[PDB]
């Protein structure tokens, strides 16, 4: 599923993401935009450690979910990676909330670092309302 | 002297080695990945240094840390951060698999 922007923002707000561990809804939206284009089916293979990033938040299979083909997998979210490729993003949100406990916080996502960090992202929650 | 680091593991885990070529602007970058179960290392032959970085926890991508560098791949792209020259981490060198 590809979310429409405001549709996604309302969903994330209902799931308590705005202000979660100090992260604004706008930053979560910018993260989703650049990691996956708001696409719950997005996947990306990392040839380096043979892991794959899954879903709307592109959550990685070496640390967070079990995909059955990544060496050294720890599965800290206690989910199959396929759960992160579903139209319903409840599991993805639960896992993302676990990821951000990291010392990095939202800096744990490289697309957020590259495209959202150091920028004004307020536009992602505007005009919805 | 020796010209090799030999890390003796305690079990019979499969060890794989894989060299991947990157282009970073106009320049070539050779990275060798070593994978042994839980362990994932990257040797980067940079112009200024040969670095061995270890895969570390990340939300997305495959992130390696070593010396003053972070090497962070996502799909076919990669960013090389230099935490001494660019501690603000907003000007990484951008690379792509060749």
């Amino acid at each position: 599923k590809v979310f429409e922007r405001c549709e996604l923002a309302r969903t994330l707000k209902r799931l308590g993401m705005d202000g979660y561990r100090g992260i604004s809804l706008a930053n979560w939206m910018c993260l989703a935009k650049w990691e996956s284009g708001y696409n719950t089916r997005a996947t990306n293979y990392n040839a380096g450690d043979r892991s794959t990033d899954y879903g709307i938040f592109q959550i990685n299979s070496r640390y967070w979910c079990n995909d059955g083909k990544t060496p050294g997998a720890v599965n800290a979210c206690h989910l199959s990676c396929s759960a992160l490729l579903q139209d319903n993003i409840a599991d993805a949100v639960a896992c993302a909330k676990r990821v951000v406990r990291d010392p990095q916080g939202i800096r744990a996502w490289v697309a957020w670092r590259n495209r959202c960090q150091n920028r004004d992202v307020r536009q992602y929650v505007q005009g919805c309302g | 002297a020796m010209g090799e680091i030999t890390i003796k593991l305690p079990d019979s885990v499969k060890v794989s080695t894989n060299s991947i070529l990157y282009k970073c602007g106009a320049k070539d970058l050779s990275v060798t990945y070593y994978n042994a179960g839980d362990i994932s290392l990257a040797k980067l032959e940079l112009e200024d240094e040969t670095v061995v970085a270890s895969n570390v926890i990340s939300g997305s991508g495959a992130k390696y840390a070593g010396s003053v560098y972070i090497w962070w791949t996502k799909g076919k792209t990669a960013s090389l951060y230099n935490l001494i020259d660019n501690p603000e981490e907003d000007k990484p060198i951008s690379c792509v698999e060749q």
